[PDB]
């Protein structure tokens, strides 16, 4: 459930959410959309699957994973979109034509939403142009992205999250720096502060010779996850291929 | 239509890092100095220069 | 003042188990990559086992299968607990703290290996015989 | 002394002369065209919107 | 009266000849070029192109000057 | 670059993709963590 | 393993005059900084060894200055500019830039 | 550059021009608005069309 | 809606123009006669110039391009170690050295850009002169972003 | 978003009141290039926006 850096929020600004966009495809003849955002869907908090719910990241330093229903996720472009389907990582939907596309939570007054522009056009098949699928006419060869939830169109690669820092580990006293890891979390911190130092801490320490809080890091060691192969995220060392999932709603 | 993957950016950000040479297609690196990047915290290193 | 106690050792027989416990003070304890060395009565010391900063646990070939280093770094302690005790293992073990734990370069800033030892404890005596 | 000569008007440019005088030893003479400023002299009408 | 953020279109690529250029463009979006010669008579043209495409341009001893989007002006002189 | 067969690859899932589209990285220039970067637009499509 | 050698084994010392410790590896120990890890420690009777010497020239604080490390390759060599009666105990030669470290067998210094 | 305002750096004296062709831009009237400059022939002051 | 392109584009000489005062800066176009009053402290006495023995030009591949394109060398005998000032005495070359340390004997490599297909011009070395003799190609490439230094 | 007349509108309840008064409000943009958004990476120019 990794958050990363949307161009457009909800007001006004570039900032970070759970649920950007990276990447669209509209190639589907009927117009269906396929979606990729940061979020995931049909997992409930383990990850098992579980449709009606989902979840996604915190807004806190602790930065646990946390949780919302299907009910209050709505996709739109230019008026509203209908979700047709999703599947983890992916969702799909059907969306009126427009020049961007728009996810947006509320969870109940909090609103998250982020923008990426996309020049969707209603597209046709056959000689003619027509807004709808006549009931009368011939039946021609198309290709229509598969509603099953169980199809794959490829797959994506996912490697372990690299450091993600944060400052409420860092606490600056009496012009020396001490960091506050949570509650039995065993988070590693490093810097030079003079020489170069590093370790693990599970409870309030304190360093020597640092005497500003912008020298050091800390954040916990977090390999019990996969994240996506985002470009907004600082990679671990090792960035192997770890796993591999599929790409819902093959184009059938 | 190529899909333009982008990896997840790497900072060494007080030592030096190079730009090795792969064979993906249309490969392209190139390496940075100074540039103090923030993500969430609002600082992600030590040594800013 | 930086400082290292030892304790837990004392008499064991052949073919038995023991604890030994390093607790340190004077310095930023999770910073430094924490060694047991050895010098049993008369010869000169021998290197034992190190745990880095990171947990990472390297040992003397001597001790494989035996002996496991361990670290808590919230109150400051680095243990090595010692099985399958026989006679040679008897010596004076001392709990060491490097004054460096690595450098730094323009690749980077690495970790464990060193260029000397600051800080020696005192030193606690283990005596294996039947 | 005093040497005359005409430089060409282009900024930035070089222009690289050698004044000899009667017997002494020649001298360089560089002169660039750092910046140029053509300013009039105007007056204020009105203004509209 | 603030700032804001503006995007930089893609840098055109030069293909050349003599006594002049030729610019090859690519943007998305409605994107305006202006260029102007570096003489006594300016024979400035501006223009706005989407897609992608070519424009040829003369380039005189005395130089020529474009601009494209918001990227910095460019100038050139013949040979 | 921007044309027909800009990548090229003998199979689908071919390993051996080579492509030249003409991505030039831009250096970062908002102070948070991103990679600016521009590129021809794919020549698929424009064929299409 | 690097094997670390010293020598005299023992060195009979008279106060007031000089006196020299060799020391030999099987192997460079130069980093990748260009810093060398050898170091010299002092054993007394029944106490821990002391660091004398770190990157074989330089000297660590508190330690008097009649001590001296000069070297590189593999040969290296701890100097005693004049003995003192404290001087006494075994003197090891020990490295680091290669796992496990490795210290040479040390030699006893005693006043003749 | 008049041919009369002399150039001083504490030794050295110098006098420049007058330019050998004059130009200038700017028409005999201008508009400005927001840093930008047109030649445009405005209607004098009082009459407004 | 009408207000068509505005100044800073369609200024000729390519000159930019500024608000807060208006003017252009930068604007290439006619020529300055300058005159300078050169302090007489400026100048040496030639009795300590180093006196060059002789000199001979040999210029190496010169193009006649916008560019520093052309290349000599200068094989000279001297007397003195010195600052000996160099110049060019055509219209159509520019060297790229004003000054050079000059030895008691040795060779001396120059640049310099030109606009004829042929470099036939005069330089001097502490005043005195030598013909460079030589054929300059055209310019390989069709431009370069950089004003052309000589007419 | 882009239009050609600006409405306000009272939801007291049931109760509602309404008035709409034409203006074309077109899609403005700064720069020498159009753009659907404010882009993340790019050139930082002078503007003048209202002040919340």
């Amino acid at each position: 459930p990794y958050l990363g850096f949307c161009p457009y929020c909800r007001h006004s600004a570039p900032c970070f959410s759970p649920i950007k966009i990276e990447n669209v495809w509209d190639e589907s003849d009927d117009g269906s959309i396929r979606i990729q955002v940061s979020a995931q869907f049909g997992y409930n908090q383990a990850g098992t699957a579980d449709v009606t719910k989902f979840r996604y990241m915190s807004f806190d330093h602790d930065h646990d994973i946390k949780e919302d229903s299907m009910d209050k996720i709505a996709i739109s472009t230019s008026g509203p979109c209908r979700r047709l389907g999703h599947k983890g990582y992916f969702l799909l939907a059907q969306c009126p034509p427009g020049d961007s596309v728009t996810v947006s939570i509320t969870s109940g007054a909090s609103e998250n939403s982020c923008t990426v522009e996309k020049k969707i056009r209603r597209k046709f098949v056959g000689r003619e142009e027509y807004l709808f699928p006549p009931v009368h006419g011939k039946l021609v060869k198309c290709h229509v992205y598969d509603h099953l939830k169980e199809t794959s169109a490829g797959y994506i690669t996912m490697h372990r999250p690299g450091p993600h820092a944060y400052k409420s580990y860092l606490e600056e006293a009496s012009g020396e720096v001490y960091i506050k890891p949570p509650s039995g979390k065993n988070v590693t911190y490093e810097c030079k502060c003079g020489d170069y130092s590093t370790g693990i801490v599970s409870t309030r320490t304190k360093m020597n010779g640092c005497t500003k809080a912008k020298q050091c890091i800390a954040y916990k060691s977090d390999q019990t996850k996969w994240v996506f192969n985002s470009p907004d995220l600082i990679r671990h060392t090792d960035h192997s291929v770890q796993g591999k999932l599929h790409i819902p709603f093959r184009l059938t | 239509r190529f899909h333009t993957v982008i990896p997840s950016p790497q900072v060494k950000c007080c030592g030096s890092l190079e730009c090795k040479a792969s064979s993906k297609a249309d490969y392209t690196c190139r390496v940075f100095g100074g540039v103090y990047p923030f993500m969430w915290g609002g600082a992600q290193c030590f040594c800013d220069s | 003042e930086v400082q290292l106690v030892e304790s837990g050792g004392g008499l064991a027989k052949p073919g038995g188990s023991l604890r030994l416990s390093c607790a340190a003070s004077g310095f930023t304890f999770s910073s430094y990559a924490m060694h047991w060395v050895r010098q049993a009565p008369g010869k000169g010391l021998e290197w034992v086992s190190v745990i880095s900063s990171h947990y990472s646990t390297y040992y003397a070939d001597s001790v494989k299968g035996r002996f496991t280093i361990s670290r808590d770094n919230s109150k400051n302690t680095v243990s090595l607990q010692v099985n399958s005790l026989r006679a040679e293992d008897t010596a004076v073990y001392y709990c060491a703290k490097v004054g460096r734990s690595g450098y730094c370069t323009a690749s980077g800033c690495n970790a464990l290996l060193f260029d000397w030892f600051d800080v020696w404890g005192p030193g606690v005596l283990v005596t294996v015989s039947s | 002394f005093e040497h005359a000569t005409t430089v060409p008007n282009v900024p930035g440019i070089p222009y690289k002369a050698l004044v000899e005088r009667a017997g002494y030893a020649p001298l360089n003479l560089e002169i660039t065209v750092v910046s140029s400023e053509l300013t009039p002299s105007t007056n204020k009408e009105y203004v509209t919107c | 009266p603030t700032v804001c953020p503006v995007p930089l279109a893609h840098t055109p690529t030069v293909t050349k000849w003599f006594k002049g250029i030729t610019l090859h463009l690519t943007a998305t979006r409605p994107t305006l070029l202006t260029t102007r010669k570096l003489g006594l008579r300016a024979d400035a043209t501006a223009e706005w192109i989407t897609g992608t495409t070519s424009r040829n341009f003369s380039v005189g001893r005395e130089g020529l000057e474009y601009v494209w989007g918001n990227h910095e002006p460019v100038r050139v002189w013949a040979q | 670059p921007g044309a027909f067969g800009d990548i090229q690859a003998s199979s689908l899932d071919a390993t051996d993709i080579v492509a030249r589209t003409d991505i030039r990285l831009l250096k970062p220039s908002v102070k948070n963590i991103h990679v600016p970067y521009t590129q021809a637009v794919s020549g698929y499509e424009m064929w299409k | 393993d690097v094997v670390m050698t010293q020598s005299p084994l023992s060195l009979p010392v008279t106060p007031g005059q000089p006196a020299s410790i060799s020391c030999r590896s099987s192997q460079s120990l130069v980093h990748s900084n260009g810093n060398t890890s050898l170091s010299w420690y002092q054993q007394k009777a029944g106490h821990p060894p002391r660091l004398l010497i770190y990157q074989v020239s330089n000297r660590y604080s508190g330690v008097p200055d009649r001590f001296s490390g000069t070297g590189a390759g593999t040969d290296f060599t701890l100097t005693i500019s004049r003995v003192e009666t404290e001087d006494v105990g075994v003197y090891y030669c020990g490295q680091g830039a290669h796992l496990p470290p490795a210290f040479g067998q040390g030699t006893k210094v005693e006043i003749k | 550059v008049n041919g009369v305002t002399p150039g001083s750096s504490r030794d050295l004296k110098v006098i420049a021009g007058p330019i050998s062709a004059a130009f200038s831009p700017f028409d005999h009237k201008v508009v400005i608005r927001k840093g930008l400059v047109y030649n445009y022939d405005f209607p004098e002051y009082g009459a407004m069309k | 809606n009408n207000s068509g392109r505005p100044l800073q584009e369609t200024a000729p000489f390519g000159c930019k123009i500024e608000v807060e005062p208006l003017r252009a800066s930068n604007c290439a176009y006619g020529h300055i006669p300058i005159s300078i009053d050169i302090p007489d402290a400026a100048f040496v006495r030639s009795s300590e110039s180093p006196t060059i023995l002789e000199v001979s030009c040999t210029v190496a591949d010169c193009i006649y391009s916008a560019d520093f394109g052309g290349s000599l060398t200068l094989q000279y005998k001297a007397d003195r170690e010195g600052h000996c000032p160099v110049h060019s005495h055509s219209t159509t070359a520019v060297l790229k050295e004003a000054t050079t340390h000059v030895t008691a004997v040795g060779s001396i490599t120059l640049h310099f850009s030109t606009s004829s297909p042929q470099a036939n011009f005069i330089v001097s070395l502490c005043g005195k002169k030598t013909t460079c003799n030589a054929e300059c190609k055209p310019p390989a490439d069709h431009i370069i972003g950089e004003p052309h230094k000589v007419d």
